[PDB]
């Protein structure tokens, strides 16, 4: 200590660091290949692609371009093989502790969820697609056995099955009602609204005006809708 | 989820449904008990349509089961990511419910059959209470005594003589030979009770355990659900095991009979004293704890409240600290001043969110901060913090 | 609680009240802060 | 960034030109020592080392063109999107003030509606109870307004019976046979219907009716 | 049939949707030449072009956008305060203010507890003045100053979305009225 | 990185400065080996679009530039520092050290935030604004 400051006297892994040594590494390399006559015009353009391969990793958009060097295409690959498998393990490390009750500060509690959902929603697009090729797993040996449980079950109950409401119908007011506002309570409390909750108060507003036109609505998309919005 | 019951009133109808049926406390002659507790695992996401659409027929005309099916395609979308629901359940939608019971529904029928559950519910014209029966004799017909299913999780309590024990652990043990007697390796005991009120490992009931999970195992297709020893508990009561041990939402019960008691006992806060019908004198003692679970989701939530608030108002974290305090309190009644660790955690994190509203009024902290500030009401001026 | 730390007496004395100069406390209410970060939010403004 | 191009420094020190404010034998001997000391005392670079090695065959003209920037899952769009819904919110209508729904109004005011179309085509639980002193202002006006007429028994019926839904129990039982003490009969229906719970009574306060 | 031709299925998925319509009526005219065409001497070179047509629009469709110059916030200086009050222009702005009923919430009566009211997810609302001082005795609430500018309405595109589904909905009960 | 401009001369700083009348100019003293200097270049890189109106951002090494060092006080890896017309600005931050700058921010918003605040209240010539976030958990 004394000596350091007689001498300013006379003369005065990680998630963090890993991603952006990584973007430094590849972008060294693949800026000391290039000419430099037209290095500085394409750089900026070259880190544009590293954002968008990784924003299309992030989206599991297969990220093929039109023509292009192969070395460089299997750069970038190997690149995003890297971040990848150094953002996973990264994602899925703080996880665990937030769960133990360790501090991980803050924004990492934020972005730990959208990881992990792209991580989630991940598995499930993997789940269905598997789900593809493979088909049903229940096969029809198996779906007798379970078939013929319910139809002894509901023929020994001696149940009738439930009909479709009719246009005449006693309680559809008193089903209305409970209906739309168990829609309704999520607003009660609420002193500001939002766009798209103000659209919502004016669908069961309007459900209320028009108590007939609504019970038309809704049987004839019963009977007819199939298809419906994401 | 019957609209009757509160939960901690289900787990009070399901100790007192436990005790009000015949002679399982009695040990004299050879005899036991088994509890499971089994989470189906992935069901509503293994839910196939193709058996939907049919299931659905038989309980409901054509047009509202066509609707019921085409409405779980739909397209999933997640900013960029998009996929077609093709397989699982969507439970976002108003109706999922619905489905879902009706679809526990089908597997309730095969592990109960049609015989016992016929037993359990009753004729159609005179349909039993919740835990009933008409005569003793259809009870002690079926091993399988008590039987429920809330939501995923299955509860099913067995009561054997060692005629019936004895056939069906030799089954298990002939069909997984296990020389070495690794049986109890993977076993998993409730470790928040201490030594005394635990599951004691013993060959015999180990082997009844797994005996039992073996068959209800076999007892459900692959395809439905998927069920594991991992996911399962299964207590054992009989010469050896004093303690009935089972959880039940977020609740931790065990049980001992009044005949028991001499194996080494302590008084809490959440003992229930149990009354037969019929002697009308306390046959049991059930003691009550809160799980492991549900005081890790308030350590975290808590933590949600000091984390997720980079700036916001001293009164808001008042009022957070007040709802979620409100609910513990409220729902966990009894169960509370029997766990050292709840009190704990309620102390540290209590202390902790003062210490949040200190370091918002200064960065020096002080030595000692008048209580009044905290604990005045809102109408006064203070946080009115509980 | 209100009792244990005193009444509303002991508890006034840990305030500004006395310095709002009002005689009894009886006609007097606030204006909640809710409210008030509502009021505000209605104009354009920046994040800051 | 003009200047960024130039270049040209002069002679002067920078902190000057733009009226900044600010708000040897032992050293061998050290350096000898810490020579004593001394002597006696990356892998992703090796990854891609063998790639950036492969970059060399690529031709100038293949440098040239590359495609310049393309944006794959339309971030551009959602964006916009997203902001423009987030903008503005809205104040909520004063219908959602949370005390006033009741089920019944609303059915037999609804399937009225209803049923009307059709021809043309052919207190809450949640509230918390009145606090004593608020009640004590009921108290004390309905107090100077009985004390305003002696006689009128409006005034004695209604502070029994807006007492009645705010309390009841002993005290209007109490005032309505206080101000009951003569010819109007509607103190003594209110007092029959209220204060009676037993049949002897009921005939006690019948009777002194008659 | 066509859906599994080849000028479809070798283009990436989101694109089908668009090649059918595009590919359908470029069949449909190329048999409309087929059935002109002499039976002694049928030719091509419309269905070449027809070809062009399709492959180059759709490597178009696949394309996606140019990147975009990034936006820039306008300047933090603050701007001098407008006014103007209409009739049109106080009944837009409705919307955006605190009604007198919305602002009596805000007021905290000095020296008791507030009325209260369980919210479906059971967490007390306090409505603070908003009841007179005689209405929390008799639990009466109030009707008060209902403001009807404040009143939900409905976006453009979500209007005639609604009144399009109840007027086919009408023809739907009609065509089940009749039959 | 290679977005935002250096700084390889004292007189670039200084005329860097002097030239621009109208908007904060915002500097990095730090080196490009450092661990705490390419994340503030990162993040300073992203916010340079948005915020070229009202502030702009540059680049200065300490070891390209040993000229400054006693004169501001540079220690730690990395400063950044706020100047309105030649005047150095000035914030408290609850680092307790109301000058210049040492910590890695978090979120860009946040920044943007500090950015906005010091040039508001740089415009009315006051030489201390007080942030709306007190990070000094940090410092």
């Amino acid at each position: 200590y004394i000596g350091n400051l007689i001498t300013r006297q006379f003369e005065g892994r990680l998630d963090a660091y890993y991603d952006l040594e990584l973007r430094n590494s590849v972008m060294d390399d693949i800026l000391e290949m290039m000419p430099e006559s037209i290095r500085q015009k394409k750089a900026r353009t070259i880190l544009q692609h590293l954002s968008e391969a990784w924003r299309c990793w992030k989206a599991n958009i297969p990220w093929d371009v039109p023509g292009m060097p192969a070395p460089i295409k299997k750069i970038i690959e190997r690149y995003i093989k890297s971040k990848a498998d150094a953002w996973v393990s990264a994602a899925h490390y703080n996880r665990e502790r937030i769960k133990r009750g360790a501090h991980v500060e803050k924004t990492m509690v934020k972005k730990n969820l959208g990881r992990l959902t792209r991580l989630w929603i991940k598995n499930e697009q993997e789940r269905q697609r598997q789900i593809q090729k493979n088909g049903p797993e229940i096969t029809p040996e198996e779906a007798t056995t379970i078939f013929s449980v319910m139809v002894e079950w509901l023929e020994s109950r001696s149940f009738s099955p439930i009909p479709f409401p009719p246009l005449t119908y006693k309680n559809d007011t008193k089903i209305l009602v409970l209906a739309l506002e168990d829609l309704k309570d999520v607003y009660a409390s609420k002193v500001r609204l939002n766009a798209s909750e103000r659209e919502e108060l004016a669908l069961i507003e309007e459900a209320y005006d028009n108590p007939h036109d609504t019970l038309n609505r809704i049987k004839k998309y019963l009977l007819t809708q199939r298809v419906f919005k994401p | 989820p019957s609209d009757s019951e509160i939960p901690p009133l289900l787990v009070y109808k399901w100790t007192q449904g436990i005790n009000n049926l015949s002679e399982i406390w009695d040990v004299s002659r050879g005899q036991s008990a088994v509890l499971l507790e089994t989470t189906l695992g992935e069901m509503a996401e293994k839910i196939d349509f193709t058996l939907l659409n049919r299931l659905l027929r038989l309980i409901v005309d054509p047009n509202i089961a066509d609707y019921i099916t085409a409405k779980n395609n739909v397209v999933i979308n997640f900013k960029d990511m998009s996929h077609v629901n093709k397989y699982g359940l969507i439970r976002g939608l108003k109706f999922a419910s619905f489905i879902f019971q009706y679809y526990g529904l089908v597997i309730d029928l095969l592990l109960l059959g049609q015989e016992r559950a016929t037993d359990l519910a009753g004729p159609a014209n005179n349909p039993n209470e919740f835990m009933q029966f008409k005569s003793k004799e259809v009870e002690k017909a079926h091993p399988i005594r008590l039987y429920t299913r809330y939501l995923d999780r299955i509860y099913m309590l067995f009561h054997f003589e060692e005629d019936e024990g004895e056939e069906l652990t030799d089954e298990y043990l002939a069909e997984n030979p296990d020389p070495n007697f690794e049986n109890s390796i993977g076993y998993n005991n409730r470790k928040c009770w201490p030594k005394d009120s635990r599951m004691r490992l013993i060959r015999q009931d180990v082997n009844l355990g797994r005996a039992v999970f073996w068959e209800i195992q076999s007892r459900v297709p692959t395809s439905l659900t998927s069920i594991k020893w991992e996911n399962a508990f299964v207590s054992v009561y009989s010469k050896n095991n004093p303690n009935l041990l089972f959880s039940m939402c977020g609740f931790e019960v065990r049980i001992l009979p009044r005949q028991r008691m001499e194996e080494v006992v302590s008084n809490d806060e959440g003992v229930w004293d149990l009354v037969d019908e019929r002697t009308k004198q306390r046959t049991a003692k059930a003691y009550l704890k809160v799980s492991e679970e549900e005081i890790k989701k308030f350590d975290s939530r808590i933590r949600g409240i000091l984390m997720a608030s980079g700036s916001t108002t001293f009164t808001k974290v008042a009022a957070k600290w007040n709802t979620s305090l409100i609910s513990l309190f409220t729902y966990f009644r009894e169960a509370i001043v029997a766990t050292e660790p709840l009190l704990d955690i309620l102390v540290k994190g209590e202390t902790r969110i003062q210490n949040r509203v200190k370091l918002g009024l200064n960065s020096k902290m002080p030595t000692r901060f008048p209580p009044a500030v905290f604990y005045t009401p809102k109408e006064l001026g203070g946080l009115g913090m509980i | 609680v209100i009792q244990a730390l005193g009444g509303i007496e002991t508890i006034l004395e840990h305030t500004l009240f006395k310095g709002t100069g009002f005689n009894s406390w009886e006609g007097l209410f606030w204006e909640k802060a809710s409210g008030f970060e509502d009021s505000m939010q209605f104009k354009k403004l920046t994040h800051a | 960034p003009s200047f960024l191009d130039q270049e040209p420094p002069a002679g002067y020190v920078p902190g000057i030109g733009r009226g900044a404010t600010g708000f040897k034998t032992l050293e061998l001997k050290l350096a000898q020592k810490k020579k004593k000391r001394a002597n006696e005392k990356s892998n992703v670079k090796r990854q891609f080392a063998d790639l950036k090695e492969s970059l060399a065959a690529v031709t100038e003209s293949e440098w040239m063109d590359i495609p310049d920037a393309t944006d794959f899952t339309r971030r551009n769009k959602r964006n916009r999107i997203q902001e423009q819904l987030n903008r503005k919110t809205y104040a909520a209508p004063d219908s959602l003030i949370p005390g006033n729904v009741d089920l019944n109004k609303l059915t037999e005011e609804r399937e009225k509606l209803l049923q009307s179309q059709i021809d043309e085509n052919l207190r809450v639980n949640s509230l918390s109870d009145a606090t004593l002193e608020d009640l004590q202002k009921m108290r004390t006006i309905l107090k100077s307004y009985r004390k305003a007429d002696p006689t009128n028994p409006q005034g004695w019926i209604a502070s029994a019976r807006l007492e009645e839904k705010a309390r009841k129990f002993s005290v209007a039982k109490k005032i309505i046979e206080n101000g009951c003490q003569p010819r109007s009969s509607d103190i003594w229906l209110e007092n029959i219907r209220l204060h009676e719970s037993d049949v002897h009574y009921c005939k006690t306060l019948v009777a002194t009716a008659i | 049939y066509l859906f599994a031709s080849d000028m479809i299925q070798k283009f990436p998925v989101s694109v089908h949707k668009q090649m059918l319509r595009m590919l359908c009526a470029k069949v449909s005219l190329a048999a409309r030449v087929d059935a002109g065409q002499k039976n002694g001497d049928r030719n091509t070179v419309l269905a070449h072009k027809w070809k062009a047509e399709l492959s180059k629009k759709a490597r178009k469709l696949s394309e996606a956008p140019s990147i975009s110059e990034t936006k820039a916030l306008p300047i933090p200086e603050d701007q001098p305060k407008k006014k103007r009050a209409g009739r049109k222009f106080r009944k837009y702005k409705e919307k955006f203010r605190l009604s007198h009923v919305r602002q009596l919430q805000n007021r905290m009566e000095f020296g008791k507890q507030e009325q209260t009211v369980l919210d479906s997810y059971g967490e007390e609302v306090g409505l603070g003045m908003s009841n007179t001082s005689l209405q929390q005795a008799v639990g009466a609430t109030s009707g008060s100053r209902r403001s009807a500018g404040n009143q939900a309405k409905l976006t453009k595109v979500m209007k005639h979305r609604i009144s399009e589904a109840n007027q086919q909905a009408d023809e739907f009960l009609i065509s089940l009225g009749h039959n | 990185s290679v977005l935002l401009p250096q700084l390889r001369t004292g007189w670039h700083v200084d005329q860097a400065i002097v030239t621009e009348t109208k908007r904060l100019v915002v500097i990095r003293f730090g080196r490009k080996n450092d661990r705490q200097c390419m994340i503030m270049d990162e993040l300073l890189s992203s916010i340079a679009e948005r915020v070229r109106n009202f502030a702009v951002i540059y680049l200065c090494d300490i070891d390209e530039v040993s000229d400054f060092d006693e004169m501001y006080e540079l220690t730690d890896p990395m400063t950044v520092m706020f100047f309105y017309h030649n005047k150095h600005m000035m914030c408290d931050f609850g680092t307790g050290n109301n000058n210049k700058l040492n910590f890695i921010v978090d979120d860009k918003q946040e920044m943007i935030d500090i950015l906005e605040t010091i040039f508001r209240g740089a415009r009315k010539n006051k030489g201390l604004v007080v942030s709306p976030y007190d990070y000094n958990h940090k410092r």
